[PDB]
């Protein structure tokens, strides 16, 4: 049911958005399409 | 025999206003088209 | 300026033909009672 | 009942996603659009149609990545999988643009089924199908610009391409090409959007700012009831607020509601029609007029001269790459430009 | 310069917004309405009309 | 008490388990060099 | 005679067949196996 | 009252006023087809078929009328440029005297159906109600058009 | 006491149109810009924007129409610099430098700035909420963005936009030229906000409009079955909203009818708040996007991308704005 | 184009004919709220 | 003739103007 | 060019003087509620 | 209302209003010729799009 | 093509619609013939410009 | 009030968290390695970056002929890309 | 034929507001009672 608090499950997830678009924009900086 | 299925038509003075800029907004818009 | 002569014409009946037939509307709604 | 009243009572059961009869067309159709769309941008190259780098496996990023176009070649090739141009090879027929025809076909239909979806949710609960007319206007966008336009022109090339940059680029071409700015039905798009914006805002302030006051909470969205018989806001503060700032004002909700539905679908019929005329290359482009004049008095300049300047340098210095199956070989000396730059 | 310059005119434009926020909501509370209209005493009901 | 498997859990997974498929291949471009 | 292109056509209407006729018939048995109660 | 995008909605339980429009607005289509063709035989140049054809004078409802076979004018010329053809009645001016006459008889069909719009035919013999069985209105006009595109 | 009548009838709700205190700053200024934009987009005389002697021809008497015409911006070789009528020797000096673009300007966005001011004053004295002037600021700013903030960055007024619609083209084209304001950001949040006004409008409308309660014939219109100042809701939210949840999904339709006008009136206000600030730093040089030769292969050529052929396009348009104006290599304002 | 528009318009016209006057005024909320009724707008499915 | 007629389209803009906002049918509650 | 100068000088300074000695003639109990 | 000698010719063209098949009728039939002729079209645009080639069809001013 | 239409002519004649599609379609509405008439107008329309 | 258990209700759920910890780390490792093992480069037919240009070449391998397109592409293909 | 190009819109003009001027009038009248 609710044995989890939905205040850590939105924090999670949050972060773990998070961590994936700094990925995304690191990857805009190195790599393939970095004019480099 | 009247024909019963005859209705007034009405017109206020809001839709003559809007009417009229309408038409004057549209001619002012095509008239530089229509003089090219 | 080398306009198109008939610009005048047809901008003149675009502005008098949908306004006379509006004005005749509104007219006629107000002769109503 | 029969199978068809089963399976109709089925459709139409309250879910969280309703689905209904039109669900059949919506939802395969949009969602294979939709997933095309990322499946492009994200795998799918358009280095054999364009010359160009368009996913992020390429290294685009989201601005820059798109589904292309198919190349000029191919025509108005519905290019089908099953089509004699890939002949069922689906790596062939992502690299020969396959999967634009793909979403925009798929996305024509999910459109219809929007639509029908609109009618029959409006039919079920009730209530007058003006939601659907509205929704008349972004079909007829879509389908001016990515259908008949392309139909009007060489081939499926010249449509958008389903990205961002592409889009911009969509933009700029018809500026160089068509002075899409000067003609009268983008112009009444153009004004039937920013006045559906401007109602749009103005309408929310207003609403907002004369509340009744239904509630002790200093945050007001809290005093309102769903349910409530009385209006939540009062029409007769609104209408002298406006008469006196701004001369006239609305007096009737109904008439209000009725504009804000007819400004932005009517300027997105007219940008439409507008669309279909560029389709045949019936530009606005030019005043004859001043064509002449200009041509014989080299001291006449307007504003409008100097865009056309413009129009030239676009098309001359974006030719050779935007149309790579013409072969444009332009020498340095033959470009357009002034003085310096 | 372009860093300083553009933050400082977004940041300089919001606070003009946020000026006119709460000036208009200060004076709103003072007189008593920043609630919203109180039906039994609309103001402009007791008005006579423009035309 | 509830039904697991209904048209909404459809619909969620149709969109979610691609999503997150995506965001694994993308998340692994990012570390491509040229 | 059959050209590639008449055989590639008659794929492709076997496709959308079998494709339309496997929905209605998943949603047929679906809406037999759960349904109203009037 | 009626707002005036609505105005024609008087004629939706009127079968013979609805025909009386229906006949005005063919009598209007008729006459346009027939003073379009008398303006483009007005300024159509014939002298020229090669590197002035009807195409490079604007003429839209010409090659229409060309299409199906009216290639002849009662001047003597032709479109397709030969000379000492005569084309009977059916030249281009033909044509448009028919479509002013037929626009000019639809006018008097127009006005006999507005004014004679009680007929019994358009009445239901069980209810007295004015009601048009339009599938088997369609079924008839579908027989028609068969027909007619049959003969064509 | 005349002040305290004078004040009586400056701050009086009775008035056809309020004047207020915003009003008799608003009242000399706009009049002063209408009547010297009329009479300028009329016959002024070409005005040489450049500072090059190339006079730009704007009025509708020198051989313009509706849509060419203009009101044209002062001369680059004022720049900055304040130039009232006064500081020129002559009105025909005053008109060929372009001395009426800066009277209509500088009186417009005086008057506009009083009439947010002026909403706010009214709605204060009808003991109304008073944030639609904040509202209004939207498209305030961004006319101060195009008249005077761009001018302020780039050095000069004859930057700034001019007073007609080809000429708002050409600032249109050369803007993207100079500064890829496409591939800026908050120029696609300004087009996020007046797509999704225009499609909220749309939307709010057509829901309003479809949970019409019937109060008519099918004779009538169907706007007199709502009076003005009934009490009653003149449709069924409850309706609409039913729609809407089972259009998309319940949870993405707005039940709270203050709520959902918060929303209408919040997402294009903030969008051209955005747009506005984009022109406003574009102004101070901080471009759009730049990914030109940004893809490069395992060789290093360059992979052309959709932003290298709007690049391409982009480049066009530098080389030929201002086709006399430049002498050196960089255009660096 | 706009014969398009004109079919729309019609065929709403048709289908919805007996609400373009406006909708009922004693609509029901158990009509529109979810989860009264087991099939959208049908009374005889009450839940 | 352009000239006129633009002018003469503009100030019967500005003539409606003036007449909808003070000849305006009044707003009446009911 | 200098008497339009000062004419326009006066006016402007009129205006202004009317805008600021106004909003200082107790415009806040010009309000429908408080005063 | 008027009785005219064409009118009562053409009586019993409009005496049937409202007479209806019971159930569905011939809808299934309806369907299946509803069908065949989205096919057609589909032929005869495949045809003109060139995505279907057929020997001896060649789609040009030839 | 006018074959067909003479024998679906013959068939709509002689052969009443079903109550089903009587009622789904409004069959007694004028307006439902117009509907259906604007569509295959517009059908033709643009199967017109295409040719 | 559709029949269905909330989302908040499924989410904070336990037995929710054990399916999907193992779930969603499969399907993000499955597109990883879909990348990574470059089968996406074989289904998508997406050059490499050592692919788009034969070693000395400077030209652009664009499509010329409808029918014979897929041709063009397998000959482009088999020019060492 | 050189005609005057001021004659198209001055005979169009002649006939049209006097013509509406009396349509307006007579509508108006039918629409009293
Ligand atoms: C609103 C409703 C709601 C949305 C519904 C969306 C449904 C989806 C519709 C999809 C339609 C795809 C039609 C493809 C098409 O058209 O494809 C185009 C083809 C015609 O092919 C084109 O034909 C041209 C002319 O060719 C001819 O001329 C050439 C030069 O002489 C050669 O001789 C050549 O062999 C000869 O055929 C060129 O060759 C082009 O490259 C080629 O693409 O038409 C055809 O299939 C058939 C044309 C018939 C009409 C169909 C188009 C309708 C609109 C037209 C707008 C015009 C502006
Ligand atoms: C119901 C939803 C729906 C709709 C409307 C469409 C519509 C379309 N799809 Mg699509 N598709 C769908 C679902 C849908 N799809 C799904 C779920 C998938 C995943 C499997 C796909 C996968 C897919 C691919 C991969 C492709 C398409 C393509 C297309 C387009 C051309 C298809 C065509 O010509 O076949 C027409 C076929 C029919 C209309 C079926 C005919 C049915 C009637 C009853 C005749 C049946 C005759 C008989 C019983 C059997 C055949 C006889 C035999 C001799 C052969 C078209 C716009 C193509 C495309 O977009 O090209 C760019 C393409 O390549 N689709
Ligand atoms: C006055 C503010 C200001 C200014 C002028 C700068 C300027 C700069 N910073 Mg800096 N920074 C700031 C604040 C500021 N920073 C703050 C507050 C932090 C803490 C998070 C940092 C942390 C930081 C780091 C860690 C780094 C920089 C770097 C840089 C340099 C390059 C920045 C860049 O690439 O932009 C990127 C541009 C953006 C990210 C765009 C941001 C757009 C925002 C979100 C718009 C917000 C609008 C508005 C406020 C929202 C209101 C909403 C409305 C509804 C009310 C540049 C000199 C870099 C550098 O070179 O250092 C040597 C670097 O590595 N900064
Ligand atoms: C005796 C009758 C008659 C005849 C012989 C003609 C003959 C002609 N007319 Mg004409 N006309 C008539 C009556 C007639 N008219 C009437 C009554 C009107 C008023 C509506 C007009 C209005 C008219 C105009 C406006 C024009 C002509 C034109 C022409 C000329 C070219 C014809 C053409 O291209 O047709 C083209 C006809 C078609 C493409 C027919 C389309 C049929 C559709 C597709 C049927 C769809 C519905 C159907 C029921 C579907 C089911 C079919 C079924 C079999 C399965 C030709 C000389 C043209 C001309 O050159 O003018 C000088 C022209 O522009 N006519
Ligand atoms: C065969 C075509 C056809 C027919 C018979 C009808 C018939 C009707 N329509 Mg309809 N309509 C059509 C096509 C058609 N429409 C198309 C294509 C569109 C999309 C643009 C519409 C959009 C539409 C709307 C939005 C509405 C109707 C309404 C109506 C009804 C009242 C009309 C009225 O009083 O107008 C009176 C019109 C005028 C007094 C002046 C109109 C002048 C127009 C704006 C410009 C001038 C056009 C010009 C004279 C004709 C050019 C010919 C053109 C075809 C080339 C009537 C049953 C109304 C309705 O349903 O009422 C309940 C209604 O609200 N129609
Ligand atoms: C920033 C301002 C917040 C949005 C307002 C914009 C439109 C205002 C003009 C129209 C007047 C509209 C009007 O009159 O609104 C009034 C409306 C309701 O008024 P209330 O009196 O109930 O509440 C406001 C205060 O009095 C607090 O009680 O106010 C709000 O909802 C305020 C929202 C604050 C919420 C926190 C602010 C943060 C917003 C987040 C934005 C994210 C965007 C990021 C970039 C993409
Ligand atoms: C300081 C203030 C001075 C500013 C002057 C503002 C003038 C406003 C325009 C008045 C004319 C409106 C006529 C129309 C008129 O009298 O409308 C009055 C009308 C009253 O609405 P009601 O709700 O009473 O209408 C009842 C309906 O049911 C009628 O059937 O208001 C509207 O419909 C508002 C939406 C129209 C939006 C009009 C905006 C005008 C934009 C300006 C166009 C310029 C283009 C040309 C440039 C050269
Ligand atoms: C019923 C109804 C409607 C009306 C429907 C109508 C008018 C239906 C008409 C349908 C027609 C004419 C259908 C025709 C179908 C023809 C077909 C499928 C022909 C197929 C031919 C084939 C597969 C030939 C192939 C071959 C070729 C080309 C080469 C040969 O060597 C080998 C071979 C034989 C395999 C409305 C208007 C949609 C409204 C609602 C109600
Ligand atoms: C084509 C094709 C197909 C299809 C497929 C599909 C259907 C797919 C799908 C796919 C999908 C379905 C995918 C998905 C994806 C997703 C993604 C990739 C996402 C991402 C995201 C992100 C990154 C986020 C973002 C955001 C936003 C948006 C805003 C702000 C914030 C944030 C940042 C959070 C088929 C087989 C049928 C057939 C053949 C062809
Ligand atoms: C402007 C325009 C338009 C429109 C147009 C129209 C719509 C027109 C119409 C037209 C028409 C609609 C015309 C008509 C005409 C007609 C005529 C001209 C007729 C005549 C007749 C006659 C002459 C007859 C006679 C007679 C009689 C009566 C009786 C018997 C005998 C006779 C035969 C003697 C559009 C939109 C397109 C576009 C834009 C422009
Ligand atoms: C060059 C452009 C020319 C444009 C021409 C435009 C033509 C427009 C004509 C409009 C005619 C309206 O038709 C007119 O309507 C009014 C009501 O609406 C009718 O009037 C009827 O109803 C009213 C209202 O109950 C009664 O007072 C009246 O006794 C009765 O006859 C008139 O009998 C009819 O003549
Ligand atoms: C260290 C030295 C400082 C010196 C002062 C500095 C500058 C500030 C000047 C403020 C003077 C404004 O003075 C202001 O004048 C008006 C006009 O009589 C007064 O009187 C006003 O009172 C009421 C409400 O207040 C109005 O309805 C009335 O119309 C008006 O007469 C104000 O009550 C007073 O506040
Ligand atoms: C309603 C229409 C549905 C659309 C049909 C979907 C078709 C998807 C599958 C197509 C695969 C056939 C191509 C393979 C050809 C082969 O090599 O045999
Ligand atoms: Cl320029
Ligand atoms: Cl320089
Ligand atoms: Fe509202």
């Amino acid at each position: 049911g609710g044995r989890i608090p939905l205040w850590i499950v939105a924090t999670v997830a949050g972060m773990g958005v998070i961590v994936i678009v700094g990925l995304f924009f690191y990857g805009a900086y190195a790599g393939l399409g970095s004019s480099l | 025999e009247p024909n019963p299925n005859r209705q007034p038509v009405e017109l206020n003075r809001t839709s003559l206003y809007l009417g009229l800029l309408l038409i004057l907004v549209l001619a002012l818009l095509f008239s530089s088209y229509f003089f090219n | 300026m080398e306009v198109n002569q008939l610009g005048l014409i047809a901008t003149a009946l675009f502005v008098l033909v949908p306004s006379v037939f509006l004005i005749i509307l509104y007219v006629q709604t107000e002769s109503q009672q | 009942r029969g199978w068809f009243d089963i399976l109709d009572d089925w459709l139409k059961r309250d879910r969280f996603v309703f689905v209904g009869w039109s669900g059949i067309l919506l939802f395969p159709c949009a969602y294979l659009a939709l997933g095309g769309w990322l499946t492009g941008t994200t795998f799918v190259t358009s280095w054999y149609t364009h010359g160009l780098a368009s996913s992020y496996l390429e290294g685009c990023n989201f601005l820059t990545v798109a589904v292309s176009t198919p190349a000029n070649s191919m025509g108005h090739s519905l290019l089908l999988l099953w089509g004699p141009e890939a002949q069922g090879d689906f790596t062939r027929w992502c690299q020969l643009g396959g999967l634009w025809t793909f979403i925009a076909l798929h996305g024509a239909f999910g459109l219809i089924g929007f639509m029908l979806r609109q009618f029959e949710i409006a039919r079920l609960v009730g209530v007058r199908p003006y939601n659907a007319i509205a929704f008349s206007a972004p079909i007829a966008v879509f389908v001016s610009v990515f259908l008949i336009y392309p139909l009007g022109q060489s081939s499926w090339f010249f449509a958008p391409s389903f990205g961002v940059a592409a889009i911009f680029r969509f933009l700029l071409f018809f500026q160089g090409f068509h002075n899409w700015t000067l003609n009268p039905f983008h112009m009444m798009g153009v004004a039937g959007v920013l006045g559906g914006a401007l109602l749009c805002a103005i309408h929310g302030a207003t609403v907002e700012n004369t509340l009744f006051q239904d509630g002790e909470g200093a945050s007001t969205f809290r005093a309102f009831n769903p349910t409530q018989a009385e209006e939540t806001y009062s029409m007769v503060t609104a209408n002298r607020f406006w008469s006196q700032i701004f001369g006239i004002a609305f007096s009737n909700k109904r008439w209000l509601h009725f504009f804000m539905l007819f400004v932005p679908v009517t300027g997105l019929w007219m940008s439409a029609i507008g669309v279909v005329g560029l389709a045949l290359n019936l530009r606005s482009y030019d005043f004859i007029s001043q064509e002449i004049r200009a041509a014989e008095d080299p001291e006449f300049e307007t504003f409008y001269t100097k865009n056309l300047l413009l129009n030239e340098g676009i098309r001359a210095w974006m030719a050779p790459q935007d149309q790579p199956h013409e072969n444009f070989v332009f020498p340095e000396e033959v470009l357009p430009r002034g003085n310096a730059l | 310069r372009s860093w300083l310059a553009t933050s400082h005119f977004v940041l300089a434009f919001f606070f003009l917004v946020g000026h006119l926020w709460h000036a208009g909501r200060a004076r709103a509370a003072a007189a008593g309405f920043e609630k919203g209209i109180d039906r039994e005493s609309e103001p402009v009901l007791s008005m006579p009309s423009l035309d | 008490s509830y039904p697991i498997f209904t048209v909404r859990w459809v619909a969620v997974h149709t969109l979610a388990v691609p999503t997150i498929f995506f965001l694994g291949a993308i998340a692994a471009m990012q570390f491509i060099q040229r | 005679t059959i050209t590639p292109s008449l055989k590639g056509f008659f794929i492709g209407l076997l496709s959308g067949a079998v494709v339309l006729g496997l929905t209605f018939a998943v949603l047929i048995a679906i809406s037999q196996i759960d349904k109203v109660q009037r | 009252g009626l707002p005036w995008y609505r105005v024609h909605t008087v004629l939706i339980n009127d079968p013979g006023r609805l025909i009386a429009a229906h006949l005005m607005h063919t009598a209007l289509v008729a006459g346009w087809a027939g003073s379009m063709a008398l303006y483009e035989l007005a300024t159509f140049d014939p002298s020229d078929p090669v590197l002035n054809p009807m195409w490079r004078q604007g003429m839209f409802v010409l090659p229409f009328m060309a299409r199906l076979g009216v290639t002849g004018s009662w001047s003597g010329w032709s479109i397709t440029g030969e000379t000492g053809i005569d084309p009977g009645f059916w030249s281009f001016e033909g044509v448009a005297l028919a479509h002013i006459v037929l626009s000019g008889l639809l006018f008097l069909a127009a006005c006999w159906h507005w004014v004679y719009w009680d007929l019994e035919l358009f009445r239901d013999p069980r209810t007295g109600e004015p009601a048009l069985d339009l599938p088997k209105m369609f079924g008839i006009h579908l027989f028609l058009a068969g027909l007619l595109c049959f003969g064509f | 006491n005349l002040w305290e009548r004078f004040c009586n009838w400056v701050t009086s709700t009775d008035n056809r149109l309020y004047v207020g205190w915003f009003g008799v700053i608003m009242i000399p200024t706009l009049l002063a810009a209408t009547i010297c934009f009329v009479i300028a987009f009329i016959a002024a005389p070409p005005v040489d924007i450049d500072g090059i002697r190339e006079p730009v021809s704007g009025s509708l008497l020198y051989g313009n129409n509706i849509i060419t015409g203009a009101v044209v911006p002062s001369s680059n070789a004022i720049g900055l610099h304040f130039y009232p009528i006064w500081e020129a020797a002559s009105l025909d000096e005053w008109l060929y430098n372009g001395g009426p673009y800066q009277l209509i300007i500088f009186h417009f966005l005086l008057g506009a700035s009083c009439y947010m001011g002026r909403q706010w004053e009214l709605s204060y004295r009808l003991g109304m909420r008073p944030w639609i002037c904040v509202a209004y600021s939207a498209p305030l700013a961004s006319a101060f963005a195009v008249f005077l903030i761009y001018p302020i960055g780039q050095g000069s007024f004859s930057d700034g936009m001019p007073l007609g619609i080809s000429g708002t083209f050409n600032f249109m084209i050369v803007f993207q030229a100079e500064h890829n304001i496409l591939m800026h950001p908050f120029h696609q949040l300004g087009v996020a906000g007046v797509f999704g006004g225009a499609l909220f409008c749309a939307m709010h409308g057509s829901l309003v409009t479809s949970s019409l309660i019937r109060e008519t014939t099918e004779t009538e219109s169907a706007n007199y079955g709502y009076k003005f100042g009934q009490e009653e809701e003149t449709y069924n939210i409850v309706a609409a909203h039913g729609y809407f949840g089972r259009l998309i999904f319940q949870y993405a339709s707005f039940n709270n009818s203050r709520s959902l006008h918060f929303f209408l009136a919040a997402w294009p206000v903030v969008g051209v708040w955005f747009t506005a600030l984009g022109i406003s730093t574009m102004a101070f040089n901080l471009n759009g996007f730049n990914f030109n030769h940004s893809v490069i292969d395992a060789k290093g050529n360059v992979i052309n991308t959709w932003a290298d052929i709007i690049n391409r396009a982009n480049l066009g348009m530098e080389v030929m704005h201002e086709r006399n104006a430049h002498n050196f290599p960089l255009d660096l304002a | 184009l706009l014969f398009f528009f004109g079919h729309i318009w019609h065929g709403a016209r048709t289908l919805f004919r007996d609400v373009f006057s406006g909708i009922d005024p004693e609509l029901s909320p158990e009509q529109v709220e979810w989860g009264f009724y087991q099939k959208v707008g049908d009374v005889t499915t009450r839940r | 003739m352009e000239t006129i007629t633009y002018v003469f389209i503009f100030a019967c803009i500005i003539a409606l103007f003036f007449f909808a906002i003070f000849f305006r049918e009044p707003p009446r509650i009911t | 060019m200098e008497t339009l100068k000062i004419t326009v000088y006066i006016v402007v300074t009129f205006f202004v003087l009317l805008f600021v000695f106004g909003f200082l003639s107790g415009d806040p109990a010009r309000n429908p509620k408080r005063k | 209302a008027r009785r005219t000698w064409l009118g009562d010719i053409l009586r019993p063209l409009n005496s049937e209003y409202g007479k209806v098949a019971p159930g569905w009728g011939t809808t299934p039939l309806m369907a299946v010729f509803m069908g065949l002729f989205l096919v057609f079209l589909l032929i005869i645009l495949e045809i003109y799009n060139s995505t279907l080639i057929l020997d001896g069809v060649n789609v040009s001013w030839k | 093509a006018g074959i067909v239409g003479i024998i679906a002519g013959l068939f709509h004649i002689l052969v009443r619609p079903p109550q089903r599609l009587y009622k789904a379609l409004r069959m007694g509405n004028i307006e439902t013939v117009l509907s259906s008439s604007i569509a295959a107008v517009f059908f033709a329309a643009f199967v017109v410009a295409g040719t | 009030t559709t029949g269905e258990r909330p989302f908040s209700d499924i989410i904070t759920s336990v037995r929710y968290w054990v399916i999907h910890s193992i779930t969603i780390p499969a399907l993000f490792i499955a597109g990883w390695l879909f990348v990574s093992t470059g089968l996406a480069y074989d289904v998508f037919g997406t050059p490499r970056p050592d692919s788009y240009y034969a070693q000395e070449q400077r030209s652009i391998p664009l499509v010329t002929d409808r029918f014979e397109a897929k041709q063009q592409v397998e000959t482009f293909l088999e020019q060492l890309k």
